[PDB]
RNA sequence: UAAUUGCGAUAACGAACGAGACCUUAACCUACUAAAUAGUGGUGCUAGCAUUUGCUGGUUAUCCACUUCUUAGAGGGACUAUCGGUUUCAAGCCGAUGGAAGUUUGAGGCAAUAACAGGUCUGUGAUGCCCUUAGACGUUCUGGGCCGCACGCGCGCUACACUGACGGAGCCAGCGAGUCUAACCUUGGCCGAGAGGUCUUGGUAAUCUUGUGAAACUCCGUCGUGCUGGGGAUAGAGCAUUGUAAUUAUUGCUCUUCAACGAGGAAUUCCUAGUAAGCGCAAGUCAUCAGCUUGCGUUGAUUACGUCCCUGCCCUUUGUACACACC
């Protein structure tokens, strides 16, 4: 409700986020993965790694 | 096997219908079952139109198979026929001739229903203060 | 006409006159002509269809709702009254069968005998509403021939949706009952009855 | 009321009658006849095996039958 | 076909746990107008009789209807779960009846006066004339004849 | 409705007077030429400068106007 | 640990307007203006923006 | 309140800002609760150049 | 009934206080040349064809 | 030359498949069968007193045919409609667990369905041979 | 509950003999 | 003109705020970049059915291929274009052609100046004054109450049925949500008529629940216009589920009970196109409970393309002894 409390004619607000989600999928060992995810960062995104297979 | 091909498609409402259109004795199937089985089936005619228009002849040398996704029983039945008018453009489009083609375009607005143009309606938000888009909640007053 | 055939069946009773002539659910276009040119341009069967549906653009504009294959303008005028809202799966049978008896009774064709029962059914001259402050008095126009087709098919539909609420028949049965008491006008008809009541009182106050 | 058996005066005003018509229902046969429509139903099943009334479309709702040719 | 005659061997409005049937109706929703039979309590016992459901209830025999009795009166021994039974577990008895007849009201009024004896407050809602099940009363059921 | 406001006309009616011999009774070819010669901070509103700075040509091929 | 995306950008964002306001609270008579959240993985960069730095 | 936010207007101003806005609303003097609006320079509050361009 | 035909010429006015009402004179498609003005209840447009009871009439303006 | 189930009308196929399975007489359908009423959500039990348990249980096989691997309550679910809530609003109820479940106990009695991989029922081939063979006969039935 | 359901004073047809008061349509102010 | 939106007239001239632009969403792209968390062609391991082969199912890593459907970054596209008709042959509107798109493209977001003693002290550890502050108006604990029913009124749900009910049969969406120092969304298996129980499990999620196999609707059949099998209030009796706790019935299931309601007086509300209405689903609250709401899609129209008659707001003229402004 826009309205505190109750009065009034009944008027609402949506309120959004929006997350956006993008992978790649790279072939390259602790020479480059360790050294390239490290550097390269940005505030306002999320990185993550993966071990192989599991 | 051994086909060379063309795939379109075609949309009603939020119904997506995807035509594969290759060579073949001219088999006419949809989710895997004959044209004759789609069973709105009073409608069955509408999904029919595609091919009575431009004559039963024509699609002997070509082949189709038809799946649907999204949408409602009348709303996949009007995209079919948008994948099967669609999807005789093309055939026509590469493998014959224009001329051969524009006595489609040509043969298929006559008569068009969906057929080979979209449909440009899609559903609208509701508001609130009603139940409807438009529509609102009645009102006492006093 | 060369019957071919291709790898799936196309079935007989279907392969047939597609091709030749356009049907309806089956009828022709052909051989049917409208009553009185008024009504014509305002009442389209010179572009024949084959089941009454279509992807309806018809309300956009003014006069595109004069386009329209008047049995699917009929068809429409069949879902309402609460229950029926929305629902053209229901009324194109409710037409085919209704055609299907049309076309035991009175033979011809079923669709120029919903055209013989429009054309007759819509009011010629009305009477409107002009003021004095709660006098009421009544100055005679003529009502415009878009509205007569309009104003036929309601009286013509709610007509029959009426007399077919307590009583057993079906649907389909008052619709042609109706449709064939206003092949000529048997005064039995309820959009007979209700069209005199306008055209009458019309020339009355003038 | 509208008879919901069979009298054997029915079946007998049934069989010598029905050609007539030559539009034949469900409801028909409750008016022109006495009968009960349940019973009109399981006629006209009846009725079907000969071509007494010779059948024009069919549904779980309406069905038409026209004169015997 | 369905569409046979016999004669005299017709018999309309009889007499069924000291009630009166309905002449001609399907048996299931013909014999409903005792109180104490359902739509589906006269469904189950029909089934059991070996009466035919599409048949009518001035057709049958005479002794068909004194089989459907017993069904009726003894529920529990025609294979009939107790939960098809109204009278499950029946207060201080334990056995599982179904209460028939004009015999429903008697063994209502029967819980009835023994829960107002007890006074508990569920009972006395319905010696004020009350709602028992309930909820609000504030709105509702007013003018209530 | 489909009338068009003052930023629009105020600006067609300054393109014209300096831009004229290099402008063309073709809107899509203005469309293009409006990229170039002027700066407009959004697509949508450059296309309507476009639009009336050619109705303001075919007007001026069609004879003096008056602004 | 380890929860949903959908959850982990809301839970973020409640705890940077935790702090932002928290911030404004202690900080006030210093000048402070806002924050910003840096997550890498190693750490947690919290930065603040202020007008009198000296005595922050 | 007026010698307040007059000053804080012409800092903004001075700060090289394209317009500066003071709303105070309240119990300013005495009794009656009255509002008293300070602004001066330009500034635009209809669309989204209000997201990208105002800081309030 | 003697009745007769009319064809569109042009539209004038809408009349009535509710403004339910629009204004035509009609070629009587069979003289050419006559044309009188009525009032018509439903939508109106050039070219379609009215079926007037009283070939004369004409009164104007209503309220 | 050939056929499937799939160029077959719907309904009718079911009559010719059920009534040949009520033919057969072997299923071991259950010892209740004339006291549910197959949906929680369903009034009244269903109407026919003969064998619709057949006429289910058919087409139970039948939409096993299309799809891979469907269990009970895919299947109570796809068996389903409105329930009346009497005085208030229709929500959507599934059917009864006991019976599409007890249904498929009594189809791989016949062979015609196999417990199948990442869970689920499945067809087998002979299932597969049934199906398309009904199918002709009720294809070729054109006469 | 023992005068509760003694109370012949409290009831539905003791309330629905008299008749209601005028206070049921008042408002405004 | 939807707009103080423009054109013109012009002691005015030139600009600013608001409108517009702008931004979000839904519509188009066989053109750009891609993809096992998207699909589609193909290749192998395998069934059924008819055998020239075909046609339809199955198998993520069995190997290689494409980006049309799907996803989202980049953009492009409409400008009312072309043409016609009207008008200062002005802004404009009007007409057809083409166009995915031509009522500001549909639907929104934000939104000047100024007003109201509108609401909010019961959202706030926002608050001023007064009140109470220890047998408290703090706080907590046990139980009750907020739901108490002769009745007046407002939002609604279910209906009066045959364009139906019922019983089977046909299997069609979209916006969504989902478990840490944990019990969330539950496919599959089994037990129970049901509600449920149990054993399993997939998923922190385009993977898994989910194609949410939703509802209306479609088809075959049963009833036959009879308060009927329409209608489901009320009430009895028994079984489960939430939860310390369900009595003043939490919710669900089953049996019996079978009411008023036969289309609603004077009045009155909502609405112009994927809209009215019908129809369900998801999410909000939630341990438990939706007849509510915020959104979603499904089925899909009747009638207008208007006016100022009723009801209001807007400017201009006008009158005032009002300006604390007709309280
Ligand atoms: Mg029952
Ligand atoms: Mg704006
Ligand atoms: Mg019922
Ligand atoms: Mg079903
Ligand atoms: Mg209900
Ligand atoms: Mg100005
Ligand atoms: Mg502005
Ligand atoms: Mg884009
Ligand atoms: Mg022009
Ligand atoms: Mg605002
Ligand atoms: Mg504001
Ligand atoms: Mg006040
Ligand atoms: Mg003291
Ligand atoms: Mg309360
Ligand atoms: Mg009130
Ligand atoms: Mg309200
Ligand atoms: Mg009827
Ligand atoms: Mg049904
Ligand atoms: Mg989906
Ligand atoms: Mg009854
Ligand atoms: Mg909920
Ligand atoms: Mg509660
Ligand atoms: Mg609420
Ligand atoms: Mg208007
Ligand atoms: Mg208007
Ligand atoms: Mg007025
Ligand atoms: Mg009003
Ligand atoms: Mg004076």
């Amino acid at each position: 409700r826009k309205t505190p409390n109750g009065e009034g004619s009944k008027t609402w607000e949506t309120y959004e986020m929006r997350i956006h989600k993008r992978y790649i999928d790279l072939e390259a060992p602790v020479q480059i993965v360790k050294r390239i995810t490290q550097i390269t960062i940005e505030p306002g995104v999320d990185v993550e790694v993966v071990v192989a297979s599991n | 096997s051994a086909v060379p091909s063309v795939q379109t498609f075609g949309k009603k409402k939020s119904a997506t219908a995807v035509a594969h259109v290759k060579a073949g004795k001219g088999l006419i199937k949809v989710n895997g079952s004959p044209i004759t089985l789609v069973e709105p089936e009073i409608l069955r005619f509408k999904v029919y139109e595609p091919l009575l228009l431009v004559g039963l002849d024509k699609f002997s040398n070509i082949d189709i198979r038809v799946r649907v996704t999204g949408g409602g029983h009348v709303s996949q039945v009007y995209a079919i026929r948008q994948a099967i008018a669609k999807g005789l453009v093309a055939y026509h489009q590469k493998y014959v001739d224009e001329q051969s083609k524009n006595e489609l375009k040509k043969a298929f607005t006559s008569y068009d229903r969906t057929l080979l143009i979209a449909d440009s309606r899609r559903p609208e938000p509701k508001k609130f203060g009603g139940k409807g888009a438009r529509s609102r909640f009645q009102k006492s007053y006093r | 006409f060369t019957p071919v055939v291709l790898a799936t069946p196309i079935p007989e009773e279907v392969q047939q006159a597609q091709t030749e002539i356009k049907l309806f659910n089956k009828w022709s276009f052909e051989e049917v002509e409208v009553k009185d040119a008024s009504l014509v341009d305002y009442v389209q069967v010179r572009q024949p269809i084959f089941v009454a549906h279509t992807a309806g653009r018809y309300a956009n504009k003014r006069f595109r709702k004069a386009q329209c294959p008047i049995i699917e303008r009929l068809t429409n005028s069949l879902m309402m009254n609460g229950r029926n809202n929305g629902k053209k799966l229901k009324a194109v049978r409710i037409i085919k069968h209704t055609l299907d008896i049309i076309n035991v009774l009175t033979d011809q064709n079923p669709i120029q005998v919903v055209v013989d029962a429009i054309t007759n059914t819509g009011p010629r001259e009305d009477t409107t509403r002009v003021g004095g402050g709660g006098a009421a008095r009544r100055q005679a126009v003529d009502v415009s021939p878009l509205r007569r087709v309009n104003q036929a098919i309601a009286l013509l539909t709610i007509g029959a949706r009426e007399a077919a609420f307590r009583n057993i028949k079906t649907i389909a049965e008052t619709l042609a009952e109706e449709l064939i008491n206003a092949a000529k006008g048997s005064s039995t008809s309820y959009a007979i009855k209700k069209k005199d009541e306008l055209e009458r009182v019309a020339k009355s106050n003038r | 009321q509208h008879a919901v058996i069979l009298d054997q005066e029915k079946y007998d005003r049934i069989l010598k009658e029905v050609p007539t018509y030559r539009y034949v229902s469900v409801s028909v046969l409750v008016d022109r006849l006495k009968i009960g429509g349940s019973l009109a139903r399981i006629a006209l099943r009846h009725l079907e095996k000969e071509g007494i009334i010779k059948p024009i479309s069919k549904h779980s709702k309406q069905a038409i039958y026209t004169r015997a040719t | 076909s369905l569409v046979v005659q016999e004669q005299g061997s017709f018999q309309h409005i009889l007499r069924l746990l000291n009630t009166n049937v309905d002449g001609n109706i399907k048996i299931v929703y013909a014999l409903t107008t005792i109180k104490g039979v359902g739509r589906r309590y006269s469904n189950l016992v029909c089934k059991k009789a070996d009466v035919d459901l599409h048949k009518r209830a001035g057709e049958l025999t005479q002794e068909e209807l004194e089989r459907i009795v017993q069904i009726m009166q003894n529920p529990t021994h025609y294979k009939i779960p107790a939960w098809f039974l109204n009278r499950q577990n029946d207060i201080t008895d334990g056995k599982d009846y179904h209460t028939l007849a004009n015999n429903v009201e008697s063994k209502l009024r029967d819980d009835l006066e023994r829960l107002k004896k007890i006074r508990a407050h569920r009972g006395i809602r319905h010696f004020w004339g009350l709602r028992v099940r309930g909820q609000h009363t504030k709105t509702t059921g007013r003018r209530r004849a | 409705g489909r009338v068009r406001t003052k930023t629009v006309k105020r600006a067609s009616k300054a393109l014209i007077e300096r831009y004229y011999p290099k402008l063309t009774l073709d809107f899509q070819t203005n469309k293009r030429l409006c990229d170039e010669i002027a700066t407009i901070q959004s697509k949508r509103l450059r296309n309507k400068i476009a639009g009336y700075t050619t109705h303001l040509m075919k007007r001026i091929q069609k004879g003096p106007v008056r602004g | 640990a380890l929860i949903s995306k959908k959850r982990k950008l809301v839970a973020d964002g409640v705890f940077y307007a935790e702090l932002n306001e928290f911030f404004t609270r202690e900080l006030a008579e210093e000048g402070y203006s806002g924050v910003e959240v840096r997550v890498t993985p190693t750490k947690t960069e919290v930065i603040i923006r202020a007008t009198r730095t000296q005595d922050v | 309140i007026r010698r307040a936010a007059y000053g804080v207007v012409r800092y903004v101003m001075e700060s090289g800002a394209k317009g500066c806005e003071v709303v105070v609303s309240g119990k300013l003097r005495a009794a009656r609760a009255k509002a008293m609006k300070f602004a001066d320079g330009f500034l635009i509050h209809s669309g989204q150049p209000v997201n990208d361009f105002i800081d309030t | 009934t003697p009745v007769t035909l009319a064809k569109v010429i042009k539209v004038l006015g809408r009349t009535g206080s509710r403004g339910g009402v629009t204004q035509v004179r009609v070629e009587f498609l069979e003289d050419t040349s006559r044309t009188i003005v009525r009032n018509v209840k439903g939508p109106v447009r050039e070219n379609d064809i009215l079926v007037l009871m009283e070939s004369e009439r004409e009164a104007r303006r209503l309220r | 030359p050939g056929v499937s189930v799939r160029d077959v009308a719907a309904q009718d196929f079911i009559n010719a498949y059920a009534s040949f399975l009520q033919r057969q007489g072997k299923l071991e359908v259950p010892g209740y069968v004339d006291i549910v009423k197959t949906s929680s959500g369903n009034e009244m039990p269903p109407q026919d007193a003969e064998g619709w348990f057949y006429k289910r249980a058919a087409s139970v096989a039948r939409h096993i045919y299309m799809r891979k691997q469907v269990g009970v309550g895919k299947l109570n679910k796809l068996y389903g409609g409105a329930k009346s809530r009497g005085v208030r609003p229709y929500k959507h109820i599934d059917a009864s667990g006991s019976i599409n479940r007890k249904v498929l106990q009594a189809l791989e009695k016949i062979g015609i369905v196999e417990i199948s991989p990442k869970g689920g029922r499945r067809i087998s081939e002979n299932g597969q041979r049934d199906l398309d063979r009904i199918a002709a006969q009720t294809l070729e039935e054109d006469e | 509950n023992e005068g509760a359901i003694r109370d012949k004073t409290a009831g539905r047809r003791n309330n629905r003999s008299k008749d209601v008061t005028d206070s049921a349509t008042t408002k405004k102010s």
